[PDB]
């Protein structure tokens, strides 16, 4: 009596590297980065009319 | 080089505790789920008290915690964390330095986020006035939980991050502007035993939590003390006897009430020292005992223990280890910090290394 | 491989999960008939030549 | 009867009778009696449609 | 620091899956040692005597043995670390409940022998009894309940914890399994309260709320009856049980990056006192 078992192929994924600028939503932001934020308490932005 | 510590995280409602008003480095206290509280009070209480008082006092508290925003009283997630500055200001009408005690209550009823904050303190301290009467003691219910390092804020729930074991000055805060903390305690509780015994010698010292009770008929108090001492945990029971012995004098005579003693004195002297003298006294063997024709010739003896001031009703204190200060000389400061627009008598304990422990009654 | 999104708390932190699967091969077969008869043998053999 | 905080009537041969007439046979009313301190629960339905 | 408990040869196929199901469970061993045999680990390893030990003798061995929590289970050896020396270097070791009772954060955890209601390996002819890691404030309740049960034999089974209900009765063996505890708990008290009653023969005779308090307040200020030879028969006996019924907690749970309350069958991270 002769038998065998078999692994007939094994499959994986490709995780999609999503970037934020590639989206269409990237208009609704003003993205300028900090090298520090947690060194900062309440900051403010002024507006004149 | 960071020493080994152990952080905790628990999703905790901000009903009784606030990690926003109390800054980085106050004590905390875990609680049991309060569904256990008045069932034990129905069971463990001495004879002749109002067992439903705990279920009604704790009832009125939760029911006053919302009153509005349509919010259910039972919940899956439940606040079982009482902050330390909330607990001291609860029992703040039972200290000596009352002018500093209301200076703790001055930021408790103001700096907390909430509407009609002080309506809880007239109730939650009455809940502690029902813990003692319904006799489920809070050191059977309270439990240490670590000191704060950070908080993540949302409406009525927050992410409490504490240190359950290790040195306090080791865990990162979250803001790299001020990346550690210090143990911050109000001065209405921190009572030493160094100068108060005469121990002016330098050395390493232990920190303890100490509760006090006062068992009377609806005249019941509560205190919380964080005591620094150079004493062993085995050697605290004489030193707490020296301070709070007046409360022990009250509890042993006015704590036992509504029990009915047997009237008049019925139980005679115990004659076994005299019954063993005569060889002419009647006896019994191992098969003749538990027989009605033999036991009637023995000595009848009906002990009647009623109204005895038991050990469980003569408790005046209960302590637990909390941590040590391994320094050569323990370095304490005494400053006043600004919690918003309220300035507080503040004790700053520095260099605290955490070791929790079990409780121990001083009955 | 499942991906992640970062969430604000105080909901607890979710981590990368992963998935790993096998499948059993199911096995089927077929049939067809052919039949001949008595005279069909003897013409190919030689018993009726 | 799920709620709590209303003064019951005095002759307790009747306050027991009303609860055993409305909660008895109910789609919502509790099975275990209400805790004096917490909140009653809703009995579990077998199915949801 | 991880020891090795080697499995001897000849393991059947369900039994390699049976030991695959005790992943995070508390096990007692004699001495901390880098190599150890499974026959010194099992319930057979302390059936010494002629009767297999009941719940009393289980407690005595648990203070003479050094508790270890199993890490990964390789099919050749059981890798474990003990709770006394291996946990100063490695920080936190997972632990699985067998309790009917859930764990909260910050509880200290003692251990109880399986008094409530047990992997058997018939390729190796041994049983593996395991302790019940319940929280330590219940430990001075539950054992005090079950001792109080047998005293009725010569209402009680109500227990609440964490908004739940517990039923200890769930009758046959367990009352007979807990005979030796009941016959020492009674004896120590009846020896105590007759010697105390012999030294001061008036302790039952004074008026309780009137004259007995003066007898209490004075205590607080700073042939032949073989009585003074019988303190030692009491004090050593009572001084022995003060360790066994203490049920000292080795284990405190500090939850981090997880659920607040850990349920049955789940895992809870564990540290010792540092």
């Amino acid at each position: 009596d002769v038998e065998f078992d078999a692994l007939l192929g094994s499959y994986c994924n490709t995780l999609s590297l999503v970037r934020f600028l590639e989206l269409g939503l990237s208009v609704a932001c003003v993205c300028t980065k900090f090298p520090e934020l947690a060194y900062m308490n309440e900051g403010r932005v002024q507006f004149e009319v | 080089g960071s020493p080994r510590h152990h952080l905790t995280r628990q999703v905790i409602l901000t009903d009784l505790c606030q990690p926003n008003a109390d800054r980085a480095g106050t004590l905390l206290l875990a609680l049991r789920h309060p569904a256990d509280l008045p069932h034990l009070a129905h069971q463990r209480a001495p004879p002749g008290r109002q067992t439903e008082r705990l279920g009604e006092a704790w009832g009125q508290l939760m029911e006053a915690t919302a009153l509005g925003s349509g919010r259910a009283e039972s919940g899956c997630t439940r606040a079982g964390l009482v902050s330390f500055n909330f607990l001291v200001a609860a029992c703040a009408a039972s200290y000596d330095a009352r002018d500093a005690a209301d200076a703790v209550r001055a930021h408790v009823t103001a700096n907390y986020r909430g509407t009609r904050v002080g309506a809880r303190l007239d109730r939650f301290s009455e809940c502690l006035r029902a813990m003692v009467h319904t006799h489920v003691f809070p050191h059977e219910v309270m439990r240490f939980f670590g000191g704060l390092v950070s908080w993540v804020t949302q409406d009525e729930l927050a992410s409490v991050t504490a240190v359950c074991a290790g040195p306090q000055e080791a865990a990162h805060t979250g803001h790299p502007g001020r990346p550690r903390s210090a143990v911050i305690l109000p001065a209405c509780a921190f009572v030493d035993l160094d100068a108060e015994l005469g121990l002016g010698g330098p050395g390493a010292a232990f920190l303890y939590l100490v509760f006090t009770y006062r068992q009377r008929r609806d005249q019941e108090l509560c205190c919380v003390y964080v005591i620094k001492s150079q004493l062993p945990p085995r050697g605290l029971e004489p030193a707490l006897e020296r301070l709070f012995g007046r409360l022990r004098i009250t509890n042993t005579i006015h704590g036992t009430e509504d029990m009915t003693p047997p009237a008049p004195n019925r139980n005679p002297d115990f004659p076994l020292a005299g019954l063993a003298a005569n060889p002419q006294t009647p006896r019994c063997s191992a098969g003749q005992v538990t027989n009605p024709q033999f036991a009637d010739r023995l000595y009848r003896w009906q002990p009647d223990l009623r109204g005895r001031p038991t050990a469980r009703t003569c408790t005046y204190a209960a302590f637990a280890e909390l941590g040590m200060m391994p320094e050569d000389s323990p370095r304490c400061l005494h400053r006043t910090e600004r919690f918003g627009a309220v300035s507080v008598p503040v004790v700053i304990l520095e260099g605290v290394v955490w070791r929790p422990g079990e409780w121990r009654a001083c009955a | 491989h499942q991906p992640l999104i970062a969430r604000d708390g105080p909901h607890p932190i979710e981590q990368p999960t992963h998935n790993y699967m096998t499948k059993i091969i199911d096995r089927r077969a077929l049939n067809a008939a052919f039949s001949l008869a008595t005279e069909a043998i003897a013409l190919l053999t030689g018993e009726a030549l | 009867y799920l709620g709590r905080g209303a003064p019951p009537l005095l002759d307790n041969a009747a306050a027991v009778y009303l609860r055993n007439a409305v909660v008895a046979g109910n789609r919502l009313g509790p099975a275990q009696p209400v805790p004096v301190f917490g909140c009653a629960q809703v009995p579990r339905r077998a199915g949801m449609d | 620091f991880e020891t090795d408990i080697a499995i001897p040869s000849g393991i059947s196929r369900p039994d390699a899956a049976a030991l695959q199901r005790c992943e995070g469970r508390v096990v007692f061993l004699p001495t901390i040692r880098r190599q150890l045999t499974l026959a010194d680990v099992a319930h057979e390893s302390f059936v010494s005597g002629g009767v297999s030990p009941d719940t009393l003798g289980l407690l005595l061995a648990y203070r003479r043995r050094f508790p270890a929590v199993i890490t990964r289970v390789l099919p050749t050896r059981i890798v474990a670390c003990p709770l006394d020396v291996g946990l100063t270097h490695a920080g936190t070791v997972n632990l699985r409940n067998t309790s009917p009772v859930d764990l909260c954060n910050g509880d200290p955890i003692s251990l109880v022998p399986p008094v409530f209601e047990d992997v058997r390996l018939d390729s190796l002819d041994l049983t593996l009894r395991f302790p019940v890691p319940l929280p330590s404030p219940l430990a001075r309740e539950i054992v005090a309940r079950l001792v109080a049960r047998g005293i009725r034999d010569l209402d009680l089974n109500v227990l609440y914890y964490n908004g739940s209900r517990l039923s200890l009765l769930a009758l046959g063996p367990v009352n007979a399994e807990l005979r030796s505890l009941v016959l020492n708990m009674v004896y120590s008290i009846t020896e105590g309260t007759t010697i105390i009653l012999t030294l001061i023969p008036r302790l039952f005779a004074l008026s309780a709320q009137d004259g007995y308090v003066n007898a209490l307040l004075q205590m607080q200020s700073v042939r032949r009856l073989p009585l003074y030879e019988a303190l030692v028969a009491w004090l050593t006996h009572a001084g022995q049980l003060g360790d066994t019924l203490a049920l000292a907690p080795v284990v405190r749970v500090c939850t981090f990056d997880g659920a607040a309350v850990v349920r049955s069958g789940d895992m809870a991270p564990v540290i010792r006192y540092p």
